[PDB]
This record gives C-alpha cells, sequence and structure tokens, in this order.
C-alpha cells in the first residue's frame, strides 16, 4: 500500500496476543490494532510496555523505531519495570 | 495493465507439514486465498491465521507483509492451534 510503513508491534494484556503491523500512519497503525482488541478509552486506556505510564494515540512517545504498546484497561496503569 | 506492479513472492508453511512452502500474493487477504489452493491442502474449512517465524506476531495488516523483502517465511495455523510459541526465560 504506501512505501515508507514503520515498524511497531503491537501487544495485549487479557488475552496472550500480539499483533505486528508496520503502518507508516500512527493514529492509524493503533486504530486498526487497538480497536481489533475492542477497547474503549475510559473503559480501556493504552500504554507502553517497560513503562506504560500513558500513550496518547496522536503520536508515541519518541520512539518512531518500534510502538510494543500493550492495550491495558484496569484502574491501575500498567509498570513493567 | 495485466501482470501486477507490486507483486512479492513470499514463502508460507502449513501446520502438519514441516516443509516450507511458497506463494505469490501482493496482499495478505490474497497470499491466504492463494497459499489455500497452492497449499493443496484439504481443511481450507479451517480459519488459518498468519505469525513470524521470527517475532510469531500475527499482522492483520499488509503492513509488515509488504514491509519485508520478497523472500520472508511465514506460518499459518489451521484448524490445530498447535503454533509455535516463544519464550524469553
Amino acid at each position: 500500500m504506501l512505501q515508507k510503513p514503520k515498524s511497531v508491534k503491537l501487544r495485549a494484556l487479557r488475552s496472550p496476543r500480539k499483533f505486528g503491523v508496520a503502518g507508516r500512519s500512527c493514529q492509524e497503525v493503533l486504530r486498526k490494532g487497538c480497536l481489533r482488541f475492542q477497547l474503549p478509552e475510559r473503559g480501556s486506556r493504552l500504554c507502553l510496555y517497560e513503562d506504560g505510564t500513558e500513550l496518547t494515540e496522536d503520536y508515541f512517545p519518541s520512539v518512531p523505531d518500534n510502538a510494543e504498546l500493550v492495550l491495558l484497561t484496569l484502574g491501575q496503569a500498567w509498570q513493567g519495570h | 495493465s495485466g501482470e501486477i506492479r507490486t507483486l512479492k513472492p513470499c514463502l508460507l508453511r502449513r501446520n502438519y507439514s514441516r516443509e516450507q512452502h511458497g506463494v505469490a500474493a501482493s496482499c495478505l487477504e490474497d497470499l491466504r486465498s492463494k497459499a489455500c489452493d497452492i497449499l493443496a491442502i484439504d481443511k481450507s474449512l479451517t480459519p488459518v491465521t498468519l505469525v513470524l517465524a521470527e517475532d510469531g506476531t500475527i499482522v492483520d495488516d499488509d503492513d509488515y507483509f509488504l514491509c519485508l523483502p520478497s523472500n520472508t517465511k511465514f506460518v499459518a495455523l489451521a484448524s490445530n492451534e498447535k503454533w509455535a510459541y516463544n519464550n524469553s526465560d
């Protein structure tokens, strides 16, 4: 499709699964895999793996090379240290 | 305008056969269909997913399926979910 896709593998928490998709459009890459996991905003929050603190679908946290975001929907935030 | 423009001959595999297979598809949806008739399998009635022999992650988008070079190895899990999962201790 495009001619400059970025390598960004995705991840999940509830179910042990990982969707790898290299899309050039940031919000797009997430909007796809993210929507596949069926997770709402307030109900479910998307964050990174190492820190998992906060991740806005707008852009990545200065991590263009790879974006291993682990879907997280709980009263607590993810803290994989 | 007869042949395809962005065509990438990748290699697919079967869950029952341990040998490597080869197919020619430009998009994931095409890789499966073309990988179903070329693979010559009888359990085509099973939803075969796609994973990476290296990362083992499923790509629901042609993104990575096309971001890779022409020569690439892939794996499809047939009715038998027996997939290869790697665990880093």
